[PDB]
Formats: structure tokens, C-alpha cells, sequence
């Protein structure tokens, strides 16, 4: 019953929702109280979407309980078939309806509406966001994807860029910019510019580009089992791992390795007098596993810093992150509370911090500098601008974003001692 | 009837722990609740609030008694983080409700566990009983059940309002020269004030119904007034104040004339890009019938619709006697019936809710999103023109991007 | 005469380095005191180049006066010739050198050296950095481009992008995209990016695209006299500016105007309603004349902000400064002292001001959100990242470098009013 | 002879600039020395500096009686502006020298019409006369001139010793027993110094020529001792002054044993990346052959060779025969040769300057920028670590970015 002021994930129903918007066609029917309206302008306002999210609440009161929030729940799916005319439906409940009796997949299945139905079950209490994305992913892909035949030339699919994401837009446009340049086509990406035509057109790819795992290992895994595609392990975020994701996909596919690394500055403006003093810099780094993992490989090898605080949010990912951290030999600070983060840094104190928003804020009031790496962000941490966190221009974003705050410390310091 | 797009009423703790420094409101929910606060909050949560959730958990949900304890532990816990506190909130959600959790019962535990100093009072604020801000009124609605009475004549300001325009308010009325001042919303428990059959109590925002009932009990009766939304509104509102208290016109009269001459220079300053325009009114906020009065007469605006997601006549009288016979008022709200008929009607400007503000705007409508008028001091004389440039704002910026 | 402690641009020969190190095979020979090594530097830090600026200097001192000066550059000029083996050679004098009747023209011509060598003439004193870099543009164009065959298909040359140029280098990669967009291939891009073989292959393109008139204006008056080259005369900075000037590239190629939109971010989010609040900001502008009328132009029409203050440090383009100020009811400040400007922006107090790196230091004693447009510019506003500050990329580029100031101070106001 | 990459001497008036409080630095020179000191100040411009720049125009060159005017009015106009600057620097340029105005005239009339507030001293910072930190060497040789003639025994640190430096420097030496300690570049003109046939001084900087030279003629005595950069070369400099100042050395030992342990702790801490490694010394900033005693010896680093633009015989001897017969000193400067000698040489660290840095850096060869041992304390005990931290921090980003 421990008190929780900030979360570092939502309810799944969210994650879950996360889905939705990003594909295209794809209306999902969520059973909620009236009032949980708030998570639809997440997108409207973190995203600054202009679409209005595919989500159609029952928003049940107290006056309508028992037979009538099934009663709800059918005439809120009715309608949104009728019309939103959605291409597919997945129908999904939230914590309280979760907490009462209701069955989501009963009362769509006796619509027996013609586009597919996908009925998601979601632990409301013991899981997270995360998994309500991923799971709800999963379950998307078992309805539509089917083993179709492979296309003709080589067909990668870019799993894992939900809505609501990361710089999960700019990563894929970097992606695709790589996989082109390899002479691989992107058969799909989901579910941010899927639809469910695409979806099933999942089993027509030779092999899956697994971008962010959060969101998309069950998919992937799935696709492994069911439809004989082989995904990439490694995440290119940073120069090496840029590399080592072009070697996985050359041999995966069979093209041959073309990178252009003409646009690549990283490496030359890490390299210069002008960052010598980067070198030794203590860093502390918290979010997402797959991003922190990468950023402390960044910050290691190409920038020059010494990797001081390791942690992770999705409990989901403990083992990758201890794993890692052991390899810079640390011990992975696997928790989802702002409180015990705090103590870390305050005990560890860091130079630099790279992680959520939380994290930034709690660096502010620490007065040390601070930069987002990590899937909880503000509105204005979503860029209007091209600011990719993967591939080779990734990395010159990724340089100039961890550099700009020492950058300011450093200046406000020599014109306070000028002055 | 169908799909409300409104914010669940614990979105009003949001900007009443604001007004009120010694009280910490302790959600009693699921994640959801915690996400909604967290998010709405956005800012606030990174400097130190004093709302907090206590998570359900499977193993909580189970059993009354067991969630009880818990309850307790957890309020133990942050009393040892802030002894300064000592008018906590147990506040119920959804999934409280769903456990039919006791609030009574455990604000009467913990009321007799901390009796001298930390007295706690609970309301509800879930999404299936409160929604937006019905979640402040009922707040306030239930402090007035155990405030001291009374014996002395007294005018109190009930409903929650900035600083800035509380002692403007406070001002006026000492200015009017009959009447103590004596608000409802105590910032602090220990400035606590009495309410009675002697005092009466005029409202100052259009969503205090509850409120307006538990007053009823408590003997002090209404005064019905235009609710103080520009300087023709508020100049009512003070008109029926002094009226209520035999306050001469003449004072009256001399007391207001400048500042209403203020107001409405201001008002017509912002009013002139919006002089000839339309506006809609999504139900979210209950401000729409005042706020729709204000833009059509000082403003000079036509209203094509009213929404409200709860209608009370009886508070609402003089401002709807105010308000034009044009406009359609709705009581309830169906999202996708008005985003139709909002679509049909083409109107300049749409009051609506914020998730439809940004789809709104995409689709060609400029809008206006009434949240921040719940924050933002648009109440009385000088903020009038402050409110009137709020609505200004966004045909302006539409008119100078295209 | 003045005292002055700070400098909008600096002495004219800065700018023919700045040509140098933009094009390769170019060498510049400086008659310059030992000490004047100082702007080779800049390259190398700000810009940050791998290899040293192509620029070779006499370095001579208190012995080396007189004829020995003449000596000192005949010896320098052929050991930079027979060390860096350039396809073209400028020579070019510094203030001391100016001062002593030192001729380099004379000791150029002696050594007759087989490469062209390029004869700069700039007045040291008199003139200023802008001016520097035009001329010496202007003059490797005339001793390099000759009238030439046109291209067979549609070709045009991207003049204007020097060394030490607030973004030339993302500018560069935009203004190519869209030109490749609306179906047009580039010829040569000069200074940067540019050989003495590319220069006189600036008679083959269609026409010219003048994307920086401060470094590239004389370049394109020159080629429109003789190569018969019409030039742009559209810069294309925020989104109005872009479809005005890819309109015109259009109509000058005859192709037809296809651009690319869907990258284009910036309408829909100051759209938004999130970007209610930039409604009626004031800006203050100051730095180049170019890129402060095109970002005055972008801040009123799509990012709601009102101009309050507009000015430039280009005595050259004082004219079309006042032309543009006048457009948005004001008088624009042509001044290159920096007290003039900090009281302009005192009297105005401006919620933003939007200049060159002494704009945004000025703002941060004052306490103002301060974003930096203009060419004077420190290390941190040459970025790795791909920044443009022209075409749609650009905009959305624009509009996130200038509310970033806006949003950070109103989070710092929003924390601090929330909890003290 | 050839192509030099020195700085002319205006660039050590910044750091000067930063020394003296009371010392304003007005550089009469053209719009490319003016260029100089805002490229290489920096931030420092933006904090309105001591260093200002008296553009000379066409007419200014014209015209030299109008020049001398225009100046005597840009001083009047400094003078009412700044009432602090109680001496100010006339700093000869190039363009000046060219014009061959007579700065000392200058100065001698200024000190006369303006004293004996204001006291006016000339010194040139020209390249064609005086290399980068002979600018600090010619003006602190042209003050001493003007120093009283004292009767008493004192001694004269003389340097721009970090102040911090200058603190660590008189407690030791007043600790060890020594008498009066006075510091040549005082903040103050009421602090300067004085200068006698008894009194002595020692220089804490090995450019000092000029100033070597000049204190001579006035009776005062140099101390041979090597310069105080880390660990045993402060020793051997304080135990010279000791000797001079008849300080037996037991006593001396006493005090410095304290101060020496965490010298070489801290040495040894940081020499462990340079163990093992060659060093190629650019002539730069005349400090060359000390750091490189300092770096074979204490950090045990090969040297290729040494470079000084001007190499002292006189004052650098005891450093030079504390330096290994091994390395080669290089007079003069041909970078475009030395280019080539230092990918001959293939060092591990390259000392240069910052002009120069990042091409090598370009070419494999890890580079160390001399410019910046005068800005950062890096003299005596307590930054010999911080000095051997400095010299390996570029060989170990080279390794982790391998
Ligand atoms: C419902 C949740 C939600 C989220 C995601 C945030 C963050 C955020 N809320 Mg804040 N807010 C949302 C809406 C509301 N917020 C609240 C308050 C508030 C206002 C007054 C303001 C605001 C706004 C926003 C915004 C816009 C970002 C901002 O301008 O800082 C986000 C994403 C912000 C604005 O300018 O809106 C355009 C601002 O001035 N919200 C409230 C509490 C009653 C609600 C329900
Ligand atoms: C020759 C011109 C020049 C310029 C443009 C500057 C500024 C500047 N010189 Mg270095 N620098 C040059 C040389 C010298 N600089 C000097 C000072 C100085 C310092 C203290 C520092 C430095 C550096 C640089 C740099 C890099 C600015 C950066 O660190 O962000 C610029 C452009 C900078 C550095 O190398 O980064 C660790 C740094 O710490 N300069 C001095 C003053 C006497 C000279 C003449
Ligand atoms: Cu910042
Ligand atoms: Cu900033």
C-alpha cells in the first residue's frame, strides 16, 4: 500500500493505448470509469498529435453498474464499429473495470462484429505500461499475422516504436535510412506506422529489426516460433552499436555492409582538444534498460566518461541491465522508485546524469547537469525537430545533447569566477 | 448519453492543495489514479506536492479490515515525513469505491487516533460519483459537516480562489463597509473559521453545489448573485451583496466606479478581436454558463451552445436570467454527438475540453481549453480583462498564423 | 579612434581565409606579423577541421622589415607552392603589412608561379570581415570561372557558404535535398565544398542559388554580367521563405515546384495549443541582415511573436535592413557597437531576443530567454547534430531553438512558484 | 627562420588583465589585434574586461599629431568612465609600432596631466618585437622603473603567480623564517614593490627576461634556483632562496617535508599513464625545458627534444642541467619543418599549441595545448599532481577512445 507520488510507468490499459494510435485503422473499446479520459491527451499534448486517439470509453458511473455496464460496453463497441469504422478492434478493460466483473472478450465476440476482434487480458496491479504495450502488441500480431510468403527482395520489419515513445519517430526514420543504404526494404514498421493490413504482412519479411524491446521481444519472439523469422538482438543507439547492428542486419539479410558514415561527427568532436576535459567524467544513468544500456556503452567507450551510476526502471529487464552493469562493474539499481534513485545519486554523486524526467529534475535540484535519455518525457523533450537517438546522425545528437549541459556548467562557471 | 471526455474528480486536488498548505490529500486508488495525478500535475510533481496514492495492490483489495490497517500504517508513515500536516484528505477513487473502502469509518479512526493536533476529514472524488470540479466542492463539502457554528452575522467567501484574488475580494467588500469577510477554504487548520445560521454565504464559483447543500444544513441560505465573471457580472455580484446586507446604493455605486471602469476598459481591449464571433461550449469545467454570459454581453460574442456536465438552476438562476435566450444549454455530455454538432455548427471559438482541443484545432477549429481558467485568476474587476484576453488569444494567434 | 572591446566581425582578410578553408586546393598567402596565426584557429576549434586552414603566413618581425619583408613573402609564397602543391594561390596582406608600402601583387608576379595565382586588393582599415570574403570570392571567380558549355540537364551552384558560418554546413545538405526534390542537381557549391576545377565549372549550371548574400552577393551580380547566370534572390529560411524560394528555383529551372512537406513539424505545433502563450512576444533581432529579416519574417507570420526591435552589424546591407524593418513598423539598428545594441535592448526589454553569441550573453545578464540566429558564434553553436537553419528541416529546427529558451524559463517559473 | 605560430604578446594582457586589479590595458593597435583579444578571451569579453582595444583608422594613420589627440581623449573618456584604474597600460601593437608612435612620450605625458592618481607606464606587446609571454615579461619590466629605491632588505617574488599560488607561496616561505616578502606584479600601485642594492629577487617564471635584466640595474640580485613547478624543483627553488636568505636546512627540511609527501603522492598518482611514454614540446610559451625536467625526471617521460621560441641560457640553466644531456633544444620556430620532426619523432604527446593541436590530433598524434599551464595553477607542491594530471589526461581519452 506504500504511497507513490511519481510513476515512473502507467497502468497497462496505457501502454496498451500506446498501440492503438500509433496504427492506423485500429479502434480499441476500453471499459473505464468516467474520468479516465486523461490518458487520451497524452497524445494530443506529449505527442501533439492531431488525431484524436482510437480509444472509445464506456465511462460506466455509479449510476450504471452490474447488468449495465455490460450494457455500456456493448453499445460503446457497437458504436465505435458503426461509426469510427476502425479496420481491426482490440478490446481491452481498465483498473476498476478490471477490479469488477467484467469480461472484455464476452460481449465483442457476441457482436460478432466483421473486422477482428483482439481480446487482451492485462493484470492491472501487478504489471506496468510496458507490458500492457507489449502484451498488447503480442496479441495483435497472434490475431492478424499470419506465415505469408517471403517478398521478393530483402524485407526487414522494425518492431518495438510505440506511440508515446522515446524520439521513437526520428529512430525509425534513422533506421530506415540505414536499412536503405544496406539495400534492405522495410516491409512494415509497428505498430507507429502500421495498419492492420501491415500487420499481416508481418510474416512476409525475412527478418525483424527488433528496435526497442520493451515493446516489441514478445512480438518478436512470436514471429521466431510461429513465422520462422529470425529478430536482431543488438539496438543501435551510439557509433559502436551502430556498427554492430549493421554487421547483425548484413548478416542476417546477406546484403553487404554499406554504412554512411559521412554524416558521422562523434567520433572526430569526441576526438578534439576542445572535449578533453569529458575524459573521467562521472555519469549516472536511469530509465529504460535498453536505453541506459546503450548510453553507458556511449559514455564509455565513445565520450569518454566513467560509467558511475547504472539503473533501470522495467523490472521486466533486470537480468540484461545486471548483466551489464557487471560489466562496467557496477550493480543495476532495478527500481521503480524516484525515492531510492535519489538516495543513489545523492550518496554517489555524479557529474552528469542521463535518464528520465524525474531524473532531470532531481539533478536540477542537486544543481548537477542533466540530460533525457529515457521514455519519460515532457512535451517539450518531444522535438519538433530531427533528433534521432539511433544510427550514425543518432550519434551526433546523442554527442551534442550530453556535451550542451557540461557545456553550460562550464560557461557559467568561468563567467561567474570572470566576474 | 454515451462517452464523457472530463477528467475524474481527483484532478481537482490539483489546485486546491495549493490553496491550502497544511492539508495533504492521501488518494486512496489503483495506478490510474496515481497516473492522472502525476500527469495532470506535470510540473508540480517535481516540487514536492502534498497530494500523494496509495497504491491497491491484489493482496489490498482483499478484505476491509486488512486495507484498514494498511491505510493507517501508510498515513503513519507520512506523518512521520510531515508533522506539519494536520488536515489530511483520504480521498475516494474508482477502485476505493469498488472496495467499498470506509472513509467515514477510517477518517473517524484516525480522527480519534490523532485527536488534539492532526484531525482528518475524507470525501470522495472517483470518476463514477465526481468528475472535474465537482471534485473541489465536494472537497469543501466536507469540511462544512464539522466546522464550528456560529453566532455572529457574518458574510463568508465560499469556494476556493487565488490569493491575489481573495484579498481583492476581501478588499471590496471591506470597501462596501458591512459585512466580515471570513473565507470558507481555510489555508490553515489552526485559522479555521465558524459557520452558523447566523453567517450567510455567497458563492463565488458556479460548480459549489454540494457545498450549497451542506451549507443548507448548516442554516446559513443562499444569496443568489451573477457569479463574478467580468465587470458586469461581479458588478451584480457585489450589487446583491450589499442588498443582502442594506448596503446604500449610492456607496455602492461610489465604492465601484472606478474599478468598474477598469474592468471594462479591459474587457473591451481583448474584446475587439473577438467583437462579431462565435463560441462553443464543451461541458468540462461547469464555468460555461458564466463564462458563456460574460463573452456574450461584455464581450459581445454569440453562443451557439452551453454544455455543462451538471446544471444546478438554483445557484445558476441569475446568471442564466442573464444569459441570453440563444444559446441551447445541455446538461450531460455525449463526445461524439457534440464533436458532430461542433463540427456542424463552424464556430470561431470553442471553449472544450483539453483532450479535444489539440483534434480540434487539427481539423480547423480554433479552441480554447477551460483548465486553465480554472487556474488562471479570471474572477472580479481587474482579472476580467485578464479573462477576456484568454478567450482573445487563440482567434488572435489564428488570425496572425493565417 | 574608438575604444571597442568587442567586434562584430573582424579584419577583412579573416573572411579570404574563411574562403580558403572552405574550398580545397586553395592556399592563402598572408603577409602578416608573427602573431596574426590567431585566425588560423578558429577553423580548427569552431569549425573544427581535421587538417590545418590553407593558409600560409611571412610572420615577419622587427629584423625582417623593409626589403627584407619582400623577401620574407617571395620566400613564403614559393615554399607554400612547393610544400602543399595548391591548384590556385591567393596573396593577400594584413593591417601591418598594409601599412608598409610592401606590394604583393609585385612579389606574387615575380615568382610566376604555374598555378594561377589569385591578386586579393582589400582596404584593411577601412573595410570589415563580409566584405573580405565577397571580394575574395569575387576574385577567385573572375581569375577561375570562365564562360562555359551549359550543363546538358538542369545544374545549379549553391553561392554564398564560407568557413566559420553560422550552420553552412546543414544548410548545404537542405538546400540540396530540396533541390534534388523538385528534380534540380546541384553543379558546384562555392566556397565550401569547392576546387579550383569547381569554380570554373560555375559557367556549366542553369542558374545560381544565392543562399548567403553576405559572403556570396558580388559572386552572383558578377556570374548574372557575365556567365549570363540569373541568381535567387530568395533566402530560404522558415517555411513562407522556403515555398517562396522553391517556387522561384522552380520557375527559374522551368520544372515544376515539388517539395517535400511531409518532414515539415513546425506549422502544426506552433498550431498547437500548446504555443497559445508565444502569441505576442516580443523578440528583439539583431546579427546579419539575411538571416535576422528571415527569422523577423518567420517569428511574425507563423511564430505568433511581434518584433520589437531589428538590427543588423552589415553596413553593406543597411538598406535592405530598413526596407524589411519598415514592413513590421520600425526602424532597424545598423550599428556595430555593442553599447547601442544593449540600450536598445534595455529601452525595449523584449521577452526574447533572438542574435549573435554577445545577443545572448547580453540577454543572460539580463534575465531574458536569448536564442543565437547570427554569425558571430562561439564553439557550442557549431553542432555534431544535422542543424539547418534552412528549408522545412530548418523551420522545424527554428521553431525548437526558439522556444527552447521559452519553455526552460517558464519551467523555471512554473517550479518556483510552486514550491518557493 | 620561417613561418612561426606564436601568438604576438597582447594575449598574455588577459591573463595579466586578471592579475592586476588596478591595471587597465589599453591596446593601441588595428581591428586585427582587437580580433585577437575577443577570439582568445573568450567568455572573458562578455564580463566587460580591463582590455580595450583603440582601433586606429586611415585617418589615424594619416595623421600622426591627430593620432596622439585622439588617444589623449580615448584616455580622458577612460579615466571619467573608470575612476578604479589607478594605472593604465599603454600596450604598443604592430600597426602602432608601424606607425612609430611614441607610446613611451605618450605615457610619460599622460602620468605627468593625469598623476599622481593615475600613473601611466607604456609597454609593447607587438609580435614583431615581443612573443606571446614576453608581453607579461614587458610589462613587468616596464614597471620597475618606476619602483622606489628602498634602503631595507627585502625579497622580491617576481611572477604572476596564480593567487591562490601567491597565498601557498608567502605561507611557506614565511614559515621556513625567511624576512619581508614582496611580489613585483602587485594588485595595487600603493602596493608596489621596491627595488635596492640589498634587495633580492627570485623569479618564479622563466620567460622574466626583461625583468631579469631590468631589476639588475636597479642593485637588486637574482636567485639561481630552478623554477617551483612540482615536487623537487620547488624544492630546490625554496632551498636556494633559504640559502640567499641564510636559512640552514635542517629547519628548511622540517618545513618542507610536510608539503613534499603529498607532492610526490600526488605526482605518482597521476604519472602512471605517462609511465613510459616520449614527449615533443613545441615552442610556445618559453615554459618548455621545466615541464620537461619535471616530466623526465618526476613523471619519468622520454623527451625528443625541447622547444623555446627564446631559451634564457642565464635562467634556465639550473633547470636545463637538472634536464637530461639527451633532449635537444630547438631555437627558433619552423612549424611547417616541425611538422615533420614531430611525425619523424611519432610522439606520445605532442605539446603544442591549441592552433596546431587538433591536426596532430587528426594524424594519430595525442596533443597537450602549453597555453593552458599559464592559465591553470599548476606551480609548486599542492598542483604538481594536478600538473601530471594535466599532461595525462589526453593520453588516456586516446586510450579509452583507442
Ligand atoms: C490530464 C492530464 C494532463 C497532462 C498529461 C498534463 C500535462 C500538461 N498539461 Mg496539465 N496536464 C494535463 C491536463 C491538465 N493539466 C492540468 C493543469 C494544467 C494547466 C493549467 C496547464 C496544463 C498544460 C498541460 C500541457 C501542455 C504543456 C505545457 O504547456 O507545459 C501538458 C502536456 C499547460 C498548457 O499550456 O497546456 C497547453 C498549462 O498551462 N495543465 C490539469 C489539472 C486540473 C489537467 C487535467
Ligand atoms: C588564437 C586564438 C584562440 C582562440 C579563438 C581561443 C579561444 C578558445 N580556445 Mg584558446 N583560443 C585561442 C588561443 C588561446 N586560447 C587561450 C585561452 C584558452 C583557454 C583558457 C581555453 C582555450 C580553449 C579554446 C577554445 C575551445 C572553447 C571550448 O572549450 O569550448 C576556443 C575557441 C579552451 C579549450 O581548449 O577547451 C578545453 C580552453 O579551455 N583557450 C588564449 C588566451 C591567452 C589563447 C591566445
Ligand atoms: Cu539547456
Ligand atoms: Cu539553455
Amino acid at each position: 500500500m506504500k504511497l507513490t507520488l511519481w510513476t515512473y510507468e502507467g497502468p497497462p490499459h496505457v501502454g496498451a493505448m500506446r498501440v492503438a494510435t500509433g496504427m492506423t485503422g485500429m479502434h480499441y473499446v476500453l471499459h473505464a470509469p468516467q474520468g479516465d479520459t486523461y490518458a487520451d491527451l497524452l497524445f494530443t499534448m506529449i505527442e501533439r498529435r492531431g488525431k484524436r486517439p482510437p480509444v472509445s470509453y464506456t465511462t460506466f458511473q455509479a449510476r450504471d453498474l452490474g447488468s449495465d455496464t455490460a450494457e455500456l460496453f456493448q453499445s460503446a463497441c457497437r458504436d465505435a464499429y458503426e461509426r469510427f469504422q476502425p479496420q481491426a478492434i482490440m478490446v481491452g478493460s481498465s483498473c476498476t473495470a478490471e477490479l469488477i466483473q467484467d469480461d472484455t472478450g464476452g460481449l465483442a465476440d457476441a457482436l460478432s462484429l466483421p473486422v477482428p476482434v483482439v481480446h487482451l487480458e492485462l493484470p492491472s496491479y501487478q504489471r506496468k505500461e510496458n507490458f500492457g504495450a507489449d502484451e498488447s502488441f503480442l496479441q495483435i500480431c497472434r490475431k492478424l499475422a499470419r506465415p505469408m510468403e517471403r517478398t521478393e527482395k530483402v524485407s526487414c520489419n522494425l518492431l518495438g516504436p510505440t506511440a508515446l515513445g522515446f524520439r521513437h519517430r526520428d529512430d525509425i526514420l534513422e533506421v530506415t535510412r540505414l536499412l536503405e543504404g544496406m539495400g534492405i526494404a522495410v516491409n512494415a514498421v509497428a505498430p507507429m506506422g502500421a495498419s492492420p493490413a501491415d500487420i499481416a504482412r508481418l510474416g512476409a519479411a525475412h527478418f525483424n529489426v527488433l528496435l526497442y524491446p520493451e515493446t516489441g521481444e514478445s512480438a518478436a519472439r512470436w514471429a521466431e516460433k510461429t513465422l520462422k523469422q529470425p529478430y536482431t538482438k543488438t539496438v543501435p543507439i551510439g557509433v559502436g552499436a551502430t556498427r554492430d547492428f549493421v554487421a547483425e542486419v548484413a548478416a542476417l539479410a546477406g546484403v553487404a555492409p554499406v554504412a554512411d558514415d559521412s554524416r558521422l561527427r562523434q567520433p572526430w568532436w569526441s576526438a578534439s582538444v576542445d572535449s578533453t576535459y569529458l575524459t573521467g567524467k562521472r555519469v549516472f544513468l536511469f530509465g529504460d534498460a535498453t536505453h541506459v544500456i546503450a548510453a553507458a556503452r556511449v559514455a564509455r567507450d565513445e565520450m569518454g566518461f566513467e560509467v558511475v551510476g547504472m539503473g533501470c526502471y522495467n523490472r521486466e529487464f533486470a537480468r540484461p541491465m545486471r548483466a551489464a552493469a557487471k560489466g562496467y562493474g557496477l550493480e543495476a539499481l532495478v527500481t521503480d522508485d524516484y525515492l531510492e534513485v535519489e538516495e543513489a545519486i545523492q550518496a554517489l554523486a555524479p557529474e552528469l546524469i542521463l535518464g528520465t524526467q524525474m531524473e532531470r529534475h532531481i539533478a536540477k535540484r542537486l544543481g548537477i547537469p542533466c540530460a533525457v535519455i529515457s521514455a519519460p518525457v515532457h512535451v517539450q523533450d518531444f522535438p519538433a525537430r530531427y533528433s534521432p537517438q539511433m544510427g550514425f546522425e543518432g550519434a551526433n545528437v546523442l554527442f551534442d545533447t550530453w556535451i550542451h549541459p557540461l557545456t553550460m556548467g562550464l560557461e557559467e562557471h568561468l563567467l561567474t569566477m570572470f566576474r | 448519453r454515451g462517452q464523457r471526455e472530463v477528467f475524474c474528480g481527483l484532478t481537482g486536488i490539483i489546485w486546491l492543495h495549493r490553496k491550502m498548505q497544511d492539508a495533504f490529500f492521501l488518494v486512496v486508488g489503483s495506478r490510474t489514479c496515481a497516473h492522472l495525478l502525476q500527469s495532470a500535475a506535470g510540473v508540480m510533481i517535481f516540487a514536492e506536492p502534498r497530494f500523494g496514492t496509495a497504491v491497491l495492490e491484489e493482496k489490498d483489495l482483499a478484505g476491509l479490515a486488512d486495507a484498514n490497517a494498511e491505510l493507517d500504517r501508510e498515513v503513519d508513515r507520512l506523518l512521520a515525513r510531515r508533522p506539519d500536516i494536520r488536515q489530511l484528505f483520504l480521498v475516494g477513487s474508482c477502485p476505493s469505491e469498488v472496495i467499498k473502502l470506509d472513509l467515514h469509518r477510517a477518517a473517524e479512526r484516525l480522527s480519534a487516533h490523532h485527536g488534539p493536533a492532526v484531525r482528518v476529514y475524507n470525501f470522495s472524488g472517483s470518476g463514477i460519483e465526481t468528475t472535474f470540479t465537482q471534485g473541489e466542492d465536494a472537497c469543501l463539502a466536507s469540511i462544512v459537516p464539522t466546522l464550528p457554528a456560529t453566532e455572529a452575522r457574518e458574510l463568508l467567501l465560499v469556494g476556493a480562489l487565488p490569493d491575489v484574488v481573495e484579498d481583492q475580494a476581501v478588499s471590496l467588500l471591506t470597501q462596501l463597509g458591512i459585512g466580515p469577510v471570513r473565507c470558507l477554504p481555510a489555508h490553515h487548520a489552526a485559522e479555521a473559521p465558524g459557520v452558523g445560521p447566523n453567517t450567510v454565504f455567497a458563492l463565488v464559483q458556479p460548480f459549489l453545489g454540494d457545498t450549497h447543500g451542506a451549507l443548507t444544513r448548516r442554516g446559513a441560505r443562499h444569496i443568489a448573485a451573477p457569479f463574478p465573471f467580468g465587470e458586469e457580472g461581479t458588478t451584480l455580484w457585489l450589487k446583491a451583496i450589499a442588498d443582502e446586507f442594506g448596503v446604500s446604493a449610492e456607496t455602492f455605486e461610489a465604492v465601484t466606479a472606478a474599478p468598474r471602469a477598469r474592468a471594462r476598459k479591459a474587457v473591451a481591449a481583448a474584446s475587439e478581436g473577438l467583437r462579431g464571433k462565435s463560441v462553443f461550449f464543451l461541458p468540462d469545467s461547469q464555468l460555461e454558463p458564466s463564462l458563456a454570459r460574460f463573452l456574450t454581453r461584455e464581450c459581445g460574442m454569440s453562443a451557439v451552445e452551453v454544455g455543462t456536465p451538471f446544471l444546478h438552476r438554483g445557484i445558476l438562476g441569475p446568471d442564466l436570467d442573464l444569459l441570453a435566450e440563444g444559446p441551447v444549454l445541455s446538461e450531460g455530455q455525449d463526445v461524439e454527438r457534440q464533436l458532430d454538432r461542433v463540427r456542424a455548427a463552424r464556430p470561431d471559438l470553442t471553449v472544450c475540453g483539453l483532450g479535444l482541443a489539440n483534434p480540434l484545432e487539427a481539423e480547423g477549429f480554433t479552441t480554447k481549453w477551460a483548465i486553465e481558467l480554472v487556474f488562471t485568476p479570471v474572477h472580479f474587476y481587474e482579472q476580467a480583462g485578464d479573462l477576456a484576453g484568454l478567450f482573445s488569444r487563440p482567434v488572435r494567434r489564428r488570425a496572425i498564423l493565417r
